[PDB]
């Protein structure tokens, strides 16, 4: 946390010890999603370098968890907020264990909100439109089985379907099924849908997001 | 003489430390330096536009431009930042801007960015149209591509797309984002100019994704290639997206025309509840003060597919189209005087022509409302003309101000078949006639001729035709 990226030279051993005395269930994890966290708000870009090596070990937190209510999983999420846009080579074996995690009907509740609001917020730096039809699916069959996780998985496809265009289009009608069956009512959808649909210009439609979130970050 | 008379023109940039007086004031030595660095460029640009010098450069022995490509591939960041706007100016491609991130720099040569004469002063319609719509010829030679596809070919066969990877993985940020513009602007021409033969093989880059996926090497190379391949998807997915319509007046005559081809050879309810909530939301009738109004709400409001105002009678909804029109009309001062550059000016635009629309979705409950907007418009563009004698000169306003926008209500309007009886009914055809003959001002000559709709014969083509045969001789230039 003193030296913000002067870390570099000896970050290497580091992961090395890291790798070594993260036990699967202890009191250890603990406090190494915290280093982790201190890590990569020190590195700040350069994470990338040091992340495929901890990949692993999260993906064995992520299905062999034996936690009372699933909360070294909800800390590991909120440790995986902070990446941004470091996650942007490693999100292929990265995003499938947390789309597996809130349309599983078994996970403690809490832990599947913190999955789809972690997904909700990874969409501010990353870019989600090839990762579409992973997504889309999961998240109509979490609405029609939990009638609690209704708003957060709104909210969510709200924010995917933001980034996608006319792309999202042809999704319409298999989501409308959803939506009229149990009478689902969201008013960001609603106007995201009602511009998609129907014009509002032609350059806001089909845009890069990153080239939004750039334009809008000045 | 062969290799020593014609290839000197390239020292400034083959030779790390050139001098080229014996004898030179010992003070300027760095402005001695970027003059040099100039004329070098300069003639190096000019005997790659003859024959006698492509020839020459490009001979197959020691020539001068493989030693061009050679101290390309030496990490030197002076000569190498100075050969890439060489590179960047034979090709003729845009230059991007000086940054470290590839996602301002690709945003820099978008092909449909705003330029300086697409103003309404310089060239309003005319031509920013030339620049995004395509030209009519697909089958005539383009001389250019000949000549740039033989310099590309030429290029490519002393190896410079490995060179072009040597840059991008071994060098600094702002040379690698400028490289991985030029190689995606080269792959891009290759794929388009080039034969089948020659551009097949290009797109693996095995240079690269060898090194993207070698876990042998230090991972910062390993890194750094693969972002640059990513780089690479996102120019060709900007290059397959197309230039975009950056005005308002041509993106609805685009959105005509393509509605039109759509038309000529061949969703929700919210009955009461949802319209009340989205009604409420909006923050319309909470409080009538402006700016503040939710328009996004507004916007689908307006454009949800059944609400009319013709089938659901609810008082709610008359004081929400009430409190719009008052707001909307230039009499009332409230939307005519915003200026432009404002934070959210297209958006207010929009919004007036998506309800100027829905005002005339309601072919029998629409009347009162879209009758007395479209007659204070008349009234307001009366009195700018110069058809009263109160001042006859308000172009400070209409240039500056988004009350010059009240044009695109009536283009967005006369589309409709119902439409043009309305704007028959008030006195608009007959002030445009009028207003096409004045000399004083030539803006609203612009304004009038790109905003209306020609697709049927009536009233719309007798005045282009007034404006093409007697009219001032720019305006008649413009028509
Ligand atoms: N900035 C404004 N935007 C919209 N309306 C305004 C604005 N400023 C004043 N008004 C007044 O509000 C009127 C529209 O309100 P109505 O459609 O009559 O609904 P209303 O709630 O009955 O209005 P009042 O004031 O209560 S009678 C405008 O025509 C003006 O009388």
């Amino acid at each position: 946390s003193f030296v913000k990226s002067h870390i570099r030279p000896y970050m290497d051993e580091i992961v090395t010890l890291m790798r070594e005395f993260w036990v699967m269930n202890t009191s250890i994890q603990s406090t190494i999603i915290l280093l982790i966290e201190q890590i990569v708000v020190a590195l700040g870009g350069e994470f990338k370098l040091y992340l495929p090596q901890l990949i692993p070990h999260m993906l064995r937190v992520f299905m062999h968890d034996n936690s009372p209510g699933r909360i070294v999983s909800i800390k590991l999420l909120a440790a995986i907020q902070l990446f941004g846009a470091n996650l942007d080579d490693y999100l292929h074996l990265l995003l499938p264990p947390i789309v597996k995690l809130f349309d599983a009907p078994e996970a403690p509740l809490p832990s599947r909100k913190a999955a789809l609001e972690t997904v909700d917020r990874l969409t501010e730096s990353l870019d989600f439109t090839d990762y579409a039809s992973r997504i889309i699916h999961p998240i109509v069959r979490t609405l029609d089985q939990s009638p609690e996780l209704r708003s957060t998985a709104m909210d969510t496809l709200s924010s995917l379907v933001f980034q996608l265009g006319k792309k999202y289009q042809i999704f319409i009608p298999m989501v409308n099924k959803v939506l009229v069956r149990h009478r689902i009512n969201h008013q960001r959808y609603d106007v995201l849908i009602c511009r998609i649909v129907k014009g509002y210009t032609l350059a806001d439609e089909e845009e890069d997001p990153l080239i939004y979130q750039h334009r809008m970050l000045r | 003489r062969a290799d020593v008379e014609l290839e000197r023109i390239l020292a400034p940039y083959t030779d790390f430390h050139y001098r080229h007086s014996p004898d030179t004031a010992e003070g300027q030595l760095k402005e001695d330096r970027e003059a040099r660095f100039l004329a070098s460029k300069m003639g190096i640009i000019a005997t790659f536009r003859s024959w006698a010098g492509i020839i020459n450069l490009c001979k197959p022995g020691n020539s001068g431009i493989q030693s061009l490509i050679g101290v390309l591939c030496i990490p030197n960041m002076e000569i190498r930042r100075g050969l890439l706007e060489v590179l960047y100016d034979i090709f003729r491609l845009p230059l991007p801007v000086v940054t470290e991130e590839f996602i301002e720099a690709l945003l820099s040569v978008d092909p449909g960015r705003f330029q300086d004469s697409w103003r309404l002063s310089d060239g309003f319609v005319a031509a920013e149209a030339k620049t995004i719509l395509p030209h009519r010829a697909r089958s005539r030679p383009d001389l250019m591509d000949n000549y740039l596809a033989l310099i590309l070919s030429a290029f490519i066969r002393n190896g410079l797309l490995e060179g072009l990877v040597e840059v991008i993985t071994n060098s600094d940020d702002h040379i690698s984002v400028r490289a991985t513009i030029l190689l995606g602007e080269l792959l891009h021409m290759a794929n388009t100019i080039l034969p089948h033969s020659h551009s097949h093989h290009l797109h693996c880059l095995p240079t690269l994704m060898n090194m993207a996926a070698s876990f042998d090497i230090p991972k910062e190379k390993r890194l750094r290639a693969s972002a640059a391949l990513n780089c690479l998807k996102r120019f060709h997915e900007m290059k397959k997206r197309g230039p975009k319509p950056y005005s308002l007046h041509l993106d609805h005559i685009i959105q005509k025309a393509i509605a039109t081809h759509q038309k000529r050879d061949q969703i929700l309810k919210d009955t009461e509840e949802a319209l009340l909530i989205n009604l409420r939301d909006s923050q319309v009738l909470q409080h009538k003060e402006n700016l503040e109004w939710n328009w996004n709400l507004i916007g689908t409001i307006l454009k949800w597919p059944n609400v009319n105002l013709r089938n659901y009678k609810d008082e709610q909804l008359h004081r929400f189209v009430r409190r719009l029109l008052y707001f909307y009309k230039p009499s009332s001062k409230l939307y005519a005087n915003l200026d432009l550059d404002f934070a959210k000016a297209k958006q207010l635009t929009v919004v007036g022509c998506q309800f100027t629309e829905f005002l005339l979705e309601s072919e029998e409950d629409g009347q009162g409302y879209l009758e007395d907007l479209v007659k204070d418009i008349v009234q307001w563009l009366n009195a700018s003309s110069g058809m009263k004698p109160e001042r006859s000169l308000q172009n400070n306003g209409l240039l500056t101000t988004l009350s010059q926008h009240y044009f695109l209500f009536i283009g967005t309007l006369s589309c409709h078949p119902h439409g043009v009886k309305m704007l028959e009914k008030c006195s608009v055809f007959q002030c445009l006639l009028n207003l096409c003959s004045l000399k004083n001002q030539d803006h609203l000559l612009k304004l009038t001729v790109s905003s209306l709709d020609y697709s049927r014969d009536g009233l719309a083509r007798v005045i282009l035709s007034k404006i093409l045969t007697a009219a001032t001789d720019a305006c008649r230039l413009y028509a």
